[PDB]
DNA sequence: TTTTTTTTTTTTTTTTTTTTTTTTTTTTTTTTTTTTTTTTTTTTTTTTTTTTTTTTTTTTTTTTTTTTTTTTTTTTTTTTTTTTTTTTTTTTTTTTTTTTTTTTTTTTTTTTTTTTTTTTTTTTTTTTTTTTTTTTTTTTTTTTTTTTTTTTTTTTTTTTTTTTTTTTTTTTTTTTTTTTTTTTTTTTTTTTTTTTTTTTTTTTTTT
DNA sequence: AAAAAAAAAAAAAAAAAAAAAAAAAAAAAAAAAAAAAAAAAAAAAAAAAAAAAAAAAAAAAAAAAAAAAAAAAAAAAAAAAAAAAAAAAAAAAAAAAAAAAAAAAAAAAAAAAAAAAAAAAAAAAAAAAAAAAAAAAAAAAAAAAAAAAAAAAAAAAAAAAAAAAAAAAAAAAAAAAAAAAAAAAAAAAAAAAAAAAAAAAAAAAAA
């Protein structure tokens, strides 16, 4: 079907929320944008780094193994699924 | 030898010693390093090219160090590249920040 | 009596085609060098952890079309898939 | 004080403050925008979710800190363009 | 004629961004490194190579620093650096633990 | 010893950085930090240097060393 | 006289508690027994609320991996309501005595 | 001052709480005195732990990193409290 | 005359418990560890030293194995061991998955 | 190699562990148990005998091996 | 002669050099080599006991690790002594399941 | 060529002692060693760690003590102690 | 309940091999002086816990039924077991052969040591001004709270496709050899960049 | 506004040393054939996505109150900035020294391979009955939740005492050199114990 507009559809109270758990009092509400920006910025990196994986293992389908192998590949060091 | 009939100037035999003694897989294509060096002379040649006119651009004959520097750090995309990357005789651009000049 | 080996003859015929009335700082040089082994390297080891990946003891040009992908910039990873496939195609039609 | 309050309770625990239904959504936002025809993967969801709100967190406190820093304690984006210039990300 | 502040600190930063070269002589950086590499190990012949390139890399990213603390002093609406620029500077960079 | 790092080098350096007011305090608390950055290259160094077996340190120890954190620099032969 | 089915609620809080994270024993009869412990082997030693406060989450996770041990051994011994002799069991095969 | 019959302290619904955590789902009624007593057993052994190294640390206070010598020396390695 | 299961495995029980010598013929296992050994580096000579202390490091292992096996199928209660037994007793003491 | 130890063996083992009826599954699922276990064992030996550049793995070596794992072992001549 | 003026067996001196080659700090406290040896000729010697009240119960005037494992198992804090430790061919004591005993 | 460590005449007055007339056997004695060593291993390596856990680089006797009362059963830690008393009384009474 | 059948456990005699003393020595320790500074030692304090009480209510304990779980039996099937015969491959002694780690020591190369002068830097001192900080307004943005609903979350269902195992023939890459040809090093040149010097004009600062 | 003051760029001439190019050494890759094994192709299979739907309810969005905090302005202290000055050491090239590290050889271990002998491990067939487990029975126990209650918890406050920090000794431990032999490596002797053969007696299994 068609996508669209997901993206800005996250609620700015979710983001307070995350903002509490990082420990911000006060917040001026021009932030929400460039939050939304980094982090599709950041995520479309790692996803189109999944599908470059995902596509040299010509499987129709993702995995989290190749998950890992993007956030390492970036620098996101994380066991729980591996090491 | 397999430079020309692949049409390159990289050693072909050499990398593949160079891959061989890399210990990376058992066992490898053979057109694989025909094809790293196919993209190492795309870059260096890129590089170069740019060196070479900031050798215009301080009208110089060689190439220096500080001509790389220069070159790369003028582009935005090539220091992403060489994000973490510092070269000998490096230098920095002239940078100054708008409040920084008096009025 | 060591013989360490580098890339001048290489690098002199690209300075000649990119700027043929040029010289060279051996410095520069030197920079180039380690540039070529530190990007070989890089990509061979990315490759190395697609072998891991894909439970394949062998690489392609095709693995490293993909782990090059991964690693440039957009425009300069297109650009370096055309002039791959490019060497690639013609070799294996040459002998 | 509330907002102090929603400070203390939001750092307590280590749960998903996101839901799935508009996460899911912005995945495939960001999946179908490049190519076609992917089945997903909820675990790969999952570590989605874990990766973002990690990233988000720790430039929420490290841009805390730059503006305290900064003498207040209301933010700026200008904090965070300032956070990520350092962080040597583009 | 005596100048104004700022003039000639203007003038040695255009001249020094202008500049290529090191600015700290290398006898004191020399006998520097040879009084912290025996806290290890003693007799150790150096490599002018390696000496070289550990003072690029140091005055490398020290001036990475530098340009740190200029921004935080910009964030900070100051001219004027101060150890806190270069605290937060560091904990940002994370190399401190 | 340490003091060989002078004040006025440390102005110069600040001026390659573009600052403009230098405080004191900053002069010996920066050349503390880099006395840090130096210890840990060259506690790194001497790891490969023993490594490699040999009481002559070499720039590849170096190069490598500066290579353990990502601090990759050029001209000189790794 | 509602009734769920037995264990309903305990399958619940299974859940409630694997995703919390907070500690069950109360508070100040975990200081209470460290101090009886601490009497037990020398008195004057002042309790550190921190040295109190890991002690407590220390004990609850050795407790929980030896639940989770003797429950799955159980399971293993094709029962689910856990007898003293799945916990020697996995005290045993755990090697503590 | 010394208090007697703190084991119990870990009550009954304490006890299924921390069971349910462990993710046991039919408790019987004689665990409870086990669990009591290999909780007592093994907190004595790291409270004698730390009694010996706050014996040794010049101090008359057992402290927070007593409490990590004790659980590193009972094979309970981890992050958190320093080291 | 025919001997029933069961007393003859108990002699041999008892007999083999008594005795400790190694029960795997010397070669084999010698040529299975050598093959092993050789699937990351080449030119290997061998000392029998080495060898031996692999032997018994590996007998000890599979000792451990059996013991905890046999406990564990007691758990389950049974006599006759599958090799869900081993997965089960390998996981609580945390070598496997 | 894995069948230069046998069926028989395997129940020379058992009898040493006490078992007494074993299942046939049980006999490859130990063989390869013992074969992740060697085979971490060697590998940590290969890395610190080459690690100390030598051809051959010392016993000594296979003593730090095991004590790594935490399975001690004495009488080798450390 | 330190060790006959600190009446035990074990060389104070030797192992004194083994404490101080173990790197394990500057300056050492004199009372540590003799302590030690003091603690290790302790606990020999109870092993060793043990170890020939086996053999000789065994009717074997040679102390065997046969033996060794005698002792060492019999004793439960001996066990825990060496728990993550094994000893080498000492093999294990008749310990069969009551269940698997016949009738 | 080499002059391997060996606790082997220390072991065997020791045996002599404890009991006058017994056999060996070369494992034995390797057995022997090589747990003398490992006791030094781990009661010196709890020493230290101790000795650093209060800030203090001398190797006192006071560390080595709590080390061993830590590690010791308290049958075995107390003659062990009492033991080390006796021993450092009698050098210090000699020199 | 009684009787047979191995089968082990026990005692004598041979030998062999392992232990134990005795010889050699060299690699390790003791003693003594000398130094020296870490470790202790004493005081100050201060904070840091300990000590209590109130107020709120939260957690624990009790109880009843019902219900649902473990245990027990029996019956099945097959799951292992056991026996005798055949297969076999172990392992063991001496001989070949390699080969392979280690180690000395010439060379050789490369680092560390002195000198000096001298200059360009560092250091120092004295105005001062711009730079920072600090203090007041104020306003404005950022916030909480209520209500509404528009939203998310759960569980089935059915699909389906999408991965996943195995099997075969393929490529195809690996191995070893010969040959032949490549890359590096030295020497020489020249050809460039460097240094210095003069000229322009361009701003900063003063009038 | 306007003009002088360094200052710095532009041009030009000497100069020096670096770049590089020809030739030789050499070291290594192209080409060649044999083959042995990874992967491709594919067919089946079953596991998970996913599409959709109702049901439950919760999160959020808008409006209003409201309030504090950030930003702007004023103003003064001062401390780096910007002059002057004296001083010294970095260096750069030459001369000295000494030693870090390594190829060829060499002495010596250290494994590995084979003949093949015999020899007991392992294999297999083949009987066969016992145990793992399902079906079913008996049962008992613990879990749920409404009540009552114990006391934990949140919150303030008082004190005395552990020990942390500040100077300061001592003393304890280290460094080095002559004196001196000790703990290990070798030879040989001898006796502890397995080997072998068999006897006494006691579990195993049939009646």
């Amino acid at each position: 079907k068609v996508l669209r507009d997901n993206i800005q559809g996250i609620t700015k109270p979710a983001i307070r929320r995350l903002a509490r758990r990082g420990g911000v009092k006060r917040i001026s509400g021009l932030i929400y944008e460039e939050t939304r920006g980094v982090l599709k910025v950041f995520l479309e990196n790692v996803i189109r780094d999944a599908v470059t994986y995902t596509e040299h293992a010509k499987r129709k389908t993702v995995t989290a193994m190749d998950v890992v192998y993007a956030l390492k590949r970036q620098g996101r060091t994380l066991y729980g699924f591996g090491g | 030898t397999r430079s020309s009939r692949a049409g390159l100037q990289f050693p072909v035999g050499r990398v593949h010693r160079l891959l061989r003694k890399g210990n990376y897989a058992e066992r490898v294509g053979a057109g694989a390093p025909v094809y790293l060096a196919a993209v190492l002379e795309y870059l260096t040649a890129e590089i170069l090219e740019l060196a070479g006119n900031a050798a215009r651009d301080n009208k110089k004959t060689r190439i220096i160090p500080r001509h790389l520097q220069l070159a790369v750090r003028n582009d935005e995309e090539l220091n992403k590249l060489l994000g973490r990357v510092t070269i000998a005789q490096g230098g920095v651009l002239p940078n100054i920040q708008s409040v920084l000049l008096p009025k | 009596k060591t013989r360490k080996e580098s890339y001048a003859i290489y690098v002199y015929k690209v300075l000649k085609q990119v700027h043929p009335d040029t010289g060279i700082s051996s410095k520069a040089m030197s920079i180039m060098n380690s540039f070529v082994n530190d990007v070989f390297e890089r990509i061979a080891g990315e490759a190395s952890r697609l072998a891991h990946y894909n439970k394949r003891s062998t690489i392609t040009s095709r693995e490293i079309q993909t782990a090059v992908r991964l690693l440039l910039p957009g425009e300069l990873a297109k650009h370096a898939v055309s002039e791959g496939t490019k060497a690639v195609t013609k070799y294996t039609s040459a002998k | 004080t509330v907002a102090l309050r929603e400070i203390r309770r939001y750092q307590k625990s280590t749960e998903l403050l996101i839901r799935k239904l508009p996460f899911q959504r912005l995945v495939r936002e960001i999946a179908q925008d490049f190519k076609t025809d992917l089945r997903f993967q909820s675990s790969a969801v999952m570590a989605l979710q874990e990766a973002s709100e990690a990233y988000l967190v720790a430039l929420f406190e490290d841009t805390n800190l730059c503006a305290i820093h900064a003498k207040r304690v209301t933010i700026m984006p200008k904090d965070i363009q300032l956070a990520r210039r350092i962080r040597g990300e583009r």
